[PDB]
């Protein structure tokens, strides 16, 4: 009959009593006694609970058992804050943004015991306390249960964002109240035009790699849901009543972003030359009544070399249009390699003309097909980041790391970054975190170089397949 | 469809032989949660005074089983037993109170139940050289067969593992067998800090059964007894 | 002095039979009563990462079940029975 706030200041628990009735002629007392003994401590344990969430795909560290810590001069409320600000701050290195299960080796891991609550004197018997928060989501007071799945919606699912190192109060708060104002749940209407972009983009590939040859090296097999991406971003600017989109691109999925964002059709695509040719179309959107020219930049081989070319499109174009400063309705998309985004110097050379007065373009939204792998290179000998798309953090501004397995978070990510260059006129930085499930040419097994990483590739279900099962699971 | 199949033998043939023999006889169990508070207050009092003395520590088994033998002179109903006599339903009464405590012998593990003979007539000094006694024997295997014969009552520990409470079987010959659990506090305050509860008032508690044949002890008598036992163990002249 | 009288048939009869056999095992029973806090909290967890994904939910008896597997492992006598094979007292050790 008692309250759970008065019991949760007592610290009281719940139980459950089992019992052992066994044959006596066979079974001792003492033996029976010690089994149900390990009964216990298993349903306390650290490893019982790291198997189960293995064996469940759960990919977050379980809860852990601890006593209710003395009442020493200890001040929660203050450390609780603490909390807050790192989840706010490195939340992202614990965020479900990898399809695989893969943690290269090789790659150092930076320590993040800031994100447990053991390490500010905190345990689960906090977990239904009151504190004070000093404004978090609009509150004076909240429970630490409510801390942490406010900060989890936010920060934890299939979205790590990186934000808290922009300088200016007003752009960092504005992120700050959209992600944990948390993503909004889909309706169904919205979720079978995902389906439908999908199964285009794995239609598409389907025909590149079974009617043409020599097709492996141009893949996009792991990397599906960059079309309902830049169909998102796209589709965001036309409602916005901008004027075009001009893209820059290395030949992965070239003439996939052809046919399903350019909108050519399959006649004029074919007749590696259309690999480095540029083209243009019209993107209608399906709910709205908006229109946006999309173009699309020639380049050579030489990865990262269109990036200065495509910035100068964009602002000839703005130019010749002249709204003035609130005007650039031109919007730059430009899609690297994480190999090349992060090796090439000419990256961070062109992003520092993004706010110069003979080179500003209002920002470009900057898509990163993350596939961790160049040719038989992984990300251990490619940087010295710990994220390809770091460079972000040198001009101050945000990276949305997105698990490319979950298309409803990946047209999330494509909404808020094209709203973001919008209203602040800055740079975006969107890492498509995906695989690459052929080799990097037609003669390549990329079991030599990489065996560990392919085990988990080959013969998983595709972006399409596994968003259908899971649909008709919930 | 072929386990593994082994003969039972020795002492554990004569456990399991025991086993099919109790099954003759009707029990029920009785059972009490009693304040332990005060037995760890002053059981750690006299463990202080013979760490600074000549050593030797008294255990919560010493303490119960004093209370026990003090239970049983208040309630001699419990010492009874029942027995086909000239073809007759019996009430035998023994001449003295003989403690059979459940001592967990090593294998070359086996429960065997040694007696303490004469409990009656002892002060808790006798009473824990007499308890020592059978535990040091059966420690290096120098006990006789008078020492598992003449078992009027038995004690068994399983709290020491952690148990809370056990409904375990009576051997014939004796009217009843008690049982000690758990001294931890309950499941729900085993996460709990210490000044917490103790700004509640909480105590430790142990868990007290008592099974007995039902043809000789009726229930009214045997929770009288675990009764008395409760009040023995926070009661001012016991300590 | 006449009440209702119906014959135990079927699987109940089976239950019945099963449960007068079972009076010549002596048993005994222990009662253990073990903190399920951290039950409740990480079962919560598997049960939101599966209602996100592909759905279905675990119970508390998958998890005590396979515990208690985990536990007769460490305790194997607990896996054993009585029977009487060639007229003496056996141990029978299950596969
Ligand atoms: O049996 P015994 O004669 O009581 O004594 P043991 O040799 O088993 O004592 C070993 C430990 O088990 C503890 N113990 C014994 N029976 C217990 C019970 N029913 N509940 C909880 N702890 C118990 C004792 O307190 C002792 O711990 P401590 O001496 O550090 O305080
Ligand atoms: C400037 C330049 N240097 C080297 C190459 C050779 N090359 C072609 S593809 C490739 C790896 C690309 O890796 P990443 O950027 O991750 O792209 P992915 O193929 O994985 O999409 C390299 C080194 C190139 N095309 N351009
Ligand atoms: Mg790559």
């Amino acid at each position: 009959g008692a309250s759970e706030d008065r019991l949760a200041e007592l610290g009281v628990g719940k139980l459950v009593t089992i019992t052992s009735t066994y044959d006596h002629r066979v079974i001792q007392g003492a033996v029976s006694g010690e089994f149900l003994r390990t009964m216990s401590r298993l349903l306390t344990d650290d490893s019982f609970w790291d198997e189960i969430f293995d064996a469940m795909n759960v990919p977050y560290t379980p809860m852990r058992w601890a006593q209710d810590v003395p009442n020493t001069g200890v001040d929660k409320n203050t450390r609780v804050m603490q909390l807050i600000e790192a989840y706010r701050s490195r939340g992202h290195l614990i965020a479900d943004t990898n399809p695989l299960s893969w943690v290269q080796p090789g790659m150092p891991v930076p320590d993040h015991r800031d994100l447990d609550i053991e390490t500010h004197n905190l345990t689960i018997w906090d977990l239904d306390r009151t504190f004070n928060v000093g404004g978090f989501g609009g509150k004076e007071t909240m429970t630490l249960r409510e801390v942490l799945s406010r900060l989890r919606a936010a920060y934890t699912l299939k979205v790590g964002s990186e934000y808290t190192h922009i300088l200016d109060r007003d752009e960092r708060t504005w992120l700050q109240d959209r992600l944990e104002a948390g993503m909004p749940k889909p309706t169904q209407a919205e979720q079978k035009y995902i389906l439908q972009k999908l199964n285009a983009a794995e239609a598409f590939e389907n025909f590149l790699q079974t009617k043409y040859v020599g097709q492996k090296r141009f893949s996009l097999e792991g990397a599906e849901a960059l079309i309902p991406l830049m169909d998102s971003a796209i589709d965001t600017a036309a409602g916005q009543g901008l004027d075009e989109v001009v893209i820059g691109m290395p030949h992965r999925g070239r003439l996939n972003v052809l046919f399903n964002i350019v909108g050519k059709p399959l006649a004029s695509i074919f007749n590696d030359v259309k690999y480095h040719l540029g083209s243009e179309g019209q993107h209608l959107q399906m709910f709205g009544d908006g229109e946006i020219k999309v173009s699309l930049t020639a380049n050579p081989s030489h990865l990262e070399a269109v990036n200065p070319v495509m910035e100068g499109i964009v602002r000839a174009k703005q130019d010749y249009l002249d709204k003035g400063v609130d005007g650039k309705t031109v919007v730059p998309l430009l899609l690297h390699g994480d190999a090349a985004f992060a090796g090439l110097g000419i990256v961070p050379e062109t992003i520092n003309l993004a706010k110069l007065r003979g080179y500003d373009v209002g920002g470009t939204i900057h898509i990163v097909v993350n596939n961790q792998i160049g040719f038989t290179t992984t990300p251990d000998s490619s940087r010295s980041m710990h994220y390809a798309t770091d460079y972000a953090k040198a001009f101050g501004c945000p990276v949305f790391h997105v698990n490319g397995d979950d298309p409803e978070a990946v047209v999330w990510v494509g909404q808020l970054a094209t709203e973001y260059r919008r209203r602040f006129g800055k740079d975006v930085f969107i890492d498509l975190v995906c695989y690459r499930l052929r080799g990097h040419n037609e003669a390549d097994d990329p079991s030599m170089t990489q065996p560990k990483m392919y085990e988990l590739i080959t013969g998983r279900e595709t972006v399409r397949a596994q968003y259908t099962e899971d649909l008709l699971g919930r | 469809p072929e386990p593994g199949q082994t003969p039972i033998r020795g002492i554990f043939k004569s456990i399991a032989k025991n086993m099919d023999i109790s099954l003759e006889i009707p029990t029920a169990t009785s059972v009490r949660d009693m304040p332990a508070r005060l037995m760890f207050e002053n059981r750690a009092m006299v463990n202080d005074q013979l760490k600074r003395t000549r050593g030797g520590k008294i255990s919560f088994t010493h303490i119960i089983g004093y209370a026990m033998v003090k239970a049983v002179m208040a309630h001699p109903d419990m010492n009874n037993s029942y027995d086909v006599i000239d073809g007759k339903p019996t009430l035998i009464v023994p001449e003295h109170i003989n403690l059979g405590l459940a001592i967990d012998l090593p294998q070359k593990r086996a429960l065997v139940v040694a007696a303490i003979k004469e409990t009656e007539k002892m002060n808790f000094s006798e009473f824990l050289a007499a308890y020592e006694d059978i535990v040091a024997r059966s420690r290096k295997g120098k006990l006789t067969m008078d020492d598992y014969q003449g078992v009027t009552v038995s004690l068994t520990n399983p709290g020491g593992i952690g148990t809370r409470h056990s409904v375990p079987r009576l051997t014939k010959g004796q009217g009843t067998i008690i049982g000690v659990g758990s001294m931890d506090y309950p499941a729900e305050f085993q996460g709990a800090s210490e000044d917490r509860l103790a700004e509640l008032g909480v105590g430790k508690l142990v868990t007290i059964t008592s099974t007995y044949d039902h043809r000789v002890i009726q229930g009214a008598v045997s929770g009288e007894f675990l009764r008395t036992m409760s009040r023995l163990l926070t009661d001012d002249s016991f300590w």
